[PDB]
RNA sequence: GUUAAUGUAGCUUAAUACAAAGCAAAGCACUGAAAAUGCUUAGAUGGAAUUGUCCCAUAAACA
């Protein structure tokens, strides 16, 4: 019994618009699947032509869940979209006051 | 107890299916609105580029047109996944079976699962395992017996001698019921994609 | 400017598409449900047969990821 | 299925109209893309 | 054949009344995504008792 680490997916596609559709589409599927998405950040253009790469954060997975989920990505993965799987690497006033008591 | 293991291999579809007509009309609709909301001899160039498309042929979405009968070939289907399927004969049964092998406690399911990949294919085919969790289990009694159905994906296939004397048949979904009648073998669709 | 019948026809095909998409979700969810049920069913059966194998199986593979799929 | 998210549309307020072109790959495969000019196809080198 | 059956729409032990209900789910619009919000979508009591078991349709295993 072990829990997978939070793994980012770098979605690299020629067109951002197609990349955006898949990123949102996987997100909504992720939300239905109870996959938490902390961030959906986008990398800078690969200027030389250009290409667009978008990160959809995926946090939490199970061995059975991963096997079924990863395959579903294959079918969902649309025309000329390249997947990627990688392991992952200012607090406001109300938070500050609570922490002060803890460390005092 | 009679320990027997088996593997439900999966082959990715290389080329995507074409869009349905209902999608095609929707594509026109989204394109039309896109032009509306967008912010605002070339014919010879179009002719040069259109023939450039013609001269270089694209990979056929289905490589079946030439074959029409190559069940034993790894490229049975392209738009959908394939499953290895080999005839087997038992002492008390003679049925078309998913590739089966004998396993021992010394070998883990993955070790047997790896052996299934190359034992009944006697080639350098390349497949990948995602997890050790199995996908099916079916028991037939005459004496205790059990068959474990695993799952794997075919990265690439170096299937030399496509015309083997063995009866290996690649089926996506149509031939599963045709070849595997009993639920113990006709229910393989439950964990098949 | 588009005619009202043209909008009506485009709305109707959109209505068909919305109904078609609803059928897609039912088909995809049922397809996923069968896949999950089969995977869950496989979990139940072998655990009865031998829980020891699953104890090893439930352990993750550190080298499995990063995994790239086209 | 690849057709689940194949039908997509631009999500930008203001921009010059984009035209569809085919990017012919080195293995012959083709993919639809949106390009600034009304070209017909592209060739991967 | 015996089990086990599964039997208002994804869900509900909503309902049988003066309605076959509520919720989940879906499309479009709204530009980070998601959510929210507005305008839209598609539906079922197998069918009883009697409720807070048949009953045959169906039904693997028993057989």
């Amino acid at each position: 019994d072990y829990e997978y680490g939070v793994l980012n997916i770098h979605l690299t596609a020629y067109d951002m618009s197609l990349a955006e559709s898949y990123a949102q589409y996987v997100h909504r599927l992720c939300n239905r699947l109870s996959i938490k998405v902390e961030e959906s950040y986008a990398m800078p253009t690969k200027t030389m032509l250009t290409t667009h790469e978008r990160v959809v954060q995926i946090s939490g997975l199970s061995a059975t869940f991963a096997e079924i989920f990863l395959e579903v990505l294959q079918s969902n993965l649309p025309e000329g979209v390249r997947l990627s799987v990688r392991e992952h690497t200012f607090k406001a006033r109300p938070e500050l006051e609570e922490l002060l008591a803890k460390l005092n | 107890w009679r320990l027997s293991g088996a593997l439900c291999l999966q082959r990715p579809p290389l080329i995507t299916k074409a869009l349905t007509p209902l999608q095609e009309e929707m594509a026109g609709l989204l394109q039309q609105i896109e032009v509306e909301r967008s912010l605002y001899l070339a014919q010879d160039l179009e002719d040069m580029w259109e023939q450039a498309f013609l001269q270089f042929r694209p990979g056929a979405r289905e490589t079946e047109a030439d074959k029409k009968n190559d069940r034993t070939s790894l490229h049975r289907k392209l738009d959908r996944n394939l499953v290895l399927l080999v005839r087997e004969k038992l002492g008390d049964q003679d049925v078309w079976m998913l590739p089966q092998v004998e396993w021992q406690p010394g070998e883990t399911l993955r070790g047997t699962a790896e052996r299934i990949l190359a034992t009944l294919s006697e080639n350098n085919m390349e497949a990948k395992f995602l997890g050790n969790a199995p996908c099916g289990h079916y028991k037939f009694k005459f004496l205790g017996v059990k068959v474990f159905f695993f799952k794997a994906l075919l990265l690439t296939g170096d299937f030399v001698q496509a015309g083997k004397k063995s009866r290996h048949v690649w089926a996506s979904k149509e031939e599963l019921g045709d070849y595997l009648q009993p639920k113990y073998l006709a229910q393989v669709r439950r964990f098949l994609l | 400017e588009h005619s009202p019948e043209e909008s009506e026809r485009r709305a109707l095909l959109l209505k068909r598409w919305a109904l078609f998409k609803q059928q897609e979700h039912e088909m995809e969810r049922d397809a996923i449900r069968s896949m999950l049920e089969a995977q869950q069913e496989a979990l139940e059966e072998l655990k009865l047969e031998s829980a020891e194998l699953y104890a090893e199986a439930i352990k993750r593979d550190t080298s499995l990821f990063p995994f790239e799929k086209e | 299925d690849c057709s689940r998210a194949s039908l997509t549309r631009l999500r930008r307020q203001a921009y010059a109209r984009l035209y569809p072109v085919l990017l012919v790959k080195q293995d012959g495969s083709t993919i639809h893309i949106r390009y600034r000019e009304p070209r017909r196809m592209l060739a991967m080198p």
